[PDB]
């Protein structure tokens, strides 16, 4: 078994310091390296940053000098200390394991995502909420189309991500299904994971690629996200679809990805 | 954005 364990509070403080503590039981740290994602309470995914092979810790453009991450190659722990802690950043953070083992020649990325540590970082407040009537917000960069859906078990549906700057052929589609981290479909815009057939068609060049969803089964119904690595290192919006005979509540939590 | 990220793609 390789286990990856990422561990924190519940509830914490703003103003301070949190230690996200990834305990792996299975590999050494610096053969498949961990690289870690935060997903907020109504937001999307945000790369946050990857400590690699030998030894450097590459981050966000925004989330830069704020993290600090230290690791103990012995005990099997990455510590990634995010300091200066703001009132927006409730969420479920992930650590994720790579494909390549010390070899970097055309670079497949990620296979195992670790459980997803819920930490409210929001000293009464968090997201969206109410009693009973109350709960619902999603508002996100990335132009990916279309996003909101309705598509029927048989129906072929093309979601067509448009690049904010431009990627070349540099694309990983990251199926999330309800209850589930987002799982590695197709890497490099068209090379399939092995494992699956030729049933989702990542195709495209430049800045606009199109993910084809040919025979439409019930796993399915789930959010595709862009891994673009390129310019920046960012996830996009995704997929979701629109409940008509529902509380359809939109608050607009804005993240800038 | 860093070699790091960067590994061995371009």
């Amino acid at each position: 078994q390789v286990q990856l364990l990422e561990s924190g509070p519940g509830l914490v403080r703003p103003s301070e310091t949190l230690s996200l503590t990834c305990t792996v039981s299975g590999f050494s740290l610096t053969s498949f390296s961990v690289s870690w994602v935060r997903h907020p309470s109504g937001k999307g995914p945000e790369w946050m940053g990857r400590m690699w092979y030998d030894g450097y810790t590459a981050y966000n453009s925004a989330l830069k000098s704020r993290l600090s991450i230290s690791r103990d190659t012995s005990k099997n722990q990455v510590f990634l200390k995010m300091n200066s802690l703001q009132t927006d950043d409730t969420g479920t953070y992930y650590c994720t394991r790579d494909l390549y083992g010390g070899y970097p020649l055309g670079f497949w990325y990620f296979d195992f995502w670790g459980p997803g540590t819920m930490v409210t970082v929001s000293s009464g407040g968090g997201g969206s909420g109410g009693g009973g009537s109350g709960g619902g917000g999603s508002d996100i960069k990335l132009t990916q189309s279309p996003s909101l859906l309705s598509a029927s078990v048989g129906d072929r549906v093309t979601l067509s991500c448009k690049g904010s700057q431009n990627i070349n052929n540099y694309l990983a589609w990251y199926q999330q299904k309800l209850g589930e981290a987002p799982k590695l479909l197709i890497y490099n815009t068209n090379s399939l994971q092995t494992g699956i057939p030729s049933r989702f068609s990542g195709s495209g060049s430049g800045t606009d690629y199109t993910l084809t969803i040919s025979s439409l089964q019930p796993e399915d119904v789930a959010t595709y996200f862009c891994y673009q690595y390129n310019n920046g290192y960012t996830f996009g919006a995704g997929t979701k679809l629109e409940l008509k005979a529902a509380e359809q509540k939109l608050i607009s939590e804005e993240d800038l990805n | 954005w860093n070699p790091g990220d960067y590994g061995g793609i371009l």
